[PDB]
C-alpha cells in the first residue's frame, strides 16, 4: 500500500516544521 | 484544538472533517483510511446523553480540508455516506469504551496532493511505539479553548 | 457561520 | 474559540497510571491518554469539535504516518492535571478489518 505517505511531504522529501518532534521522542 | 498551530497544506491529508447537512455545523474529525472507508469515534454519530444518533443521510464527509468553514473549491472533495457501522460494544453508557465507527462512502474518493489515507498499525507497530513519553500528533477543527 | 456548500451534494 | 484552518497539536503518550489517576472513570485497555503534565511546561490538548479525528506517529522504521488513537474524550480541554483520552486503534483492527472485509 501507498498509505501513510504524504504527496507534499514524504513523497517529495520534504519534512513539515514539527515531525522532528515526534522522533526525537522515539527513544 | 488548544494550544495547538496551523496545520501546514497537505499535512493531514488523511484529515477528514464530519459535516452535518441541516444546521450546517461541524460534527466532528474523522481519518481517511482507504478510498472508500473513513474512520471515527462512535460518540461522534451516537451518543444518548448529548441526544446523538445520525443516520447517513444527516451528513456528509469533507475531505482535503484546510478551512473550516470555507467550501475550497478545486480541493476539497465532498462525500455522502452509504453505511455507518458502529462497534457493537460501544460503550456509551459509562466510559465510552470502544469509541470506534467505520463510514463506507458511496463512491471512492480521487486521491491528491491534499487527500490520502493514512496507515493503520500492525501488532509491532503498536508495540514498538505506543510507549510513554513517545509522542503523537493530533489535528482538528474543534474549539480552541475550553471557553 | 459556514460558507455554503453546493447542492449537488445535497 | 474556533479557528479559521486545521490545527496541530503534538503531545506525548502518558503512563498508564498516570492517565488513570486523573479521572473518576474507569480507563480500559482499549483507551490511552496523551498530554503534557503541570510539571512538563509545555500544553495542548483536542477539545470539543476534534473528536474522531486521528492521532497519529511517524514510524522511524519506514517513515510511514500510522493512525494510532482516535480522539475520544477529556474532561474539560487542556486542564492541569488532566489528559485527552483516545481509541486504542490496534486493539479494534480486527473489528476494523472485519467489517471492511464485510
Ligand atoms: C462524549 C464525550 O466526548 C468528549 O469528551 C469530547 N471532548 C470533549 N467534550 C467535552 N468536554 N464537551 S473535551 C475533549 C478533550 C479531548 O482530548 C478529547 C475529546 C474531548
Ligand atoms: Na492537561
Amino acid at each position: 500500500a501507498d498509505c501513510g505517505l504524504r504527496p507534499l511531504f514524504e513523497k517529495k522529501s520534504l519534512e513539515d516544521k514539527t515531525e522532528r518532534e515526534l522522533l526525537e521522542s522515539y527513544i | 484544538i488548544v494550544e495547538g498551530s496551523d496545520a501546514e497544506i497537505g499535512m493531514s491529508p488523511w484529515q477528514v472533517m464530519l459535516f452535518r447537512k441541516s444546521p450546517q455545523e461541524l460534527l466532528c474529525g474523522a481519518s481517511l483510511i482507504s478510498d472508500r472507508w473513513v474512520l471515527t469515534a462512535a460518540h461522534c454519530l451516537l451518543y444518548p446523553p448529548w441526544d446523538k444518533n445520525f443516520t447517513e443521510n444527516d451528513l456528509l464527509v469533507r475531505i482535503g480540508k484546510h478551512s473550516r468553514t470555507r467550501y475550497e473549491r478545486n480541493i476539497e472533495k465532498i462525500s455522502m455516506l452509504e453505511k455507518i457501522y458502529i462497534h457493537p460494544r460501544y460503550n456509551w453508557r459509562e466510559n465510552l469504551d470502544r469509541d470506534i465507527a467505520l463510514m463506507k462512502l458511496k463512491k471512492p474518493v480521487a486521491f491528491s496532493d491534499y487527500i490520502h489515507p493514512v496507515c493503520l498499525p500492525d501488532r509491532e507497530t503498536a508495540a514498538s511505539l505506543l510507549q510513554a513519553g513517545y509522542k503523537g500528533r493530533v489535528t482538528g477543527w474543534g474549539n480552541l479553548k475550553e471557553t | 457561520d459556514f460558507e455554503e456548500i453546493p447542492g449537488e451534494y445535497l | 474559540g474556533q479557528p479559521s484552518v486545521l490545527q496541530v497539536v503534538n503531545l506525548p503518550i502518558v503512563e498508564r497510571p498516570v492517565c488513570k489517576d486523573s479521572t473518576r472513570i474507569r480507563i480500559t485497555d482499549n483507551m490511552f491518554c496523551a498530554g503534557y503534565k503541570p510539571d512538563e511546561g509545555k500544553r495542548g490538548d483536542a477539545c470539543e469539535g476534534d473528536s474522531g479525528g486521528p492521532f497519529v506517529m511517524k514510524s522511524p522504521f519506514n517513515n510511514r504516518w500510522y493512525q494510532m488513537g482516535i480522539v475520544s474524550w477529556g474532561e474539560g480541554c487542556d486542564r492541569d492535571g488532566k489528559y485527552g483520552f483516545y481509541t486504542h486503534v490496534f486493539r479494534l483492527k480486527k473489528w476494523i478489518q472485519k467489517v471492511i472485509d464485510q
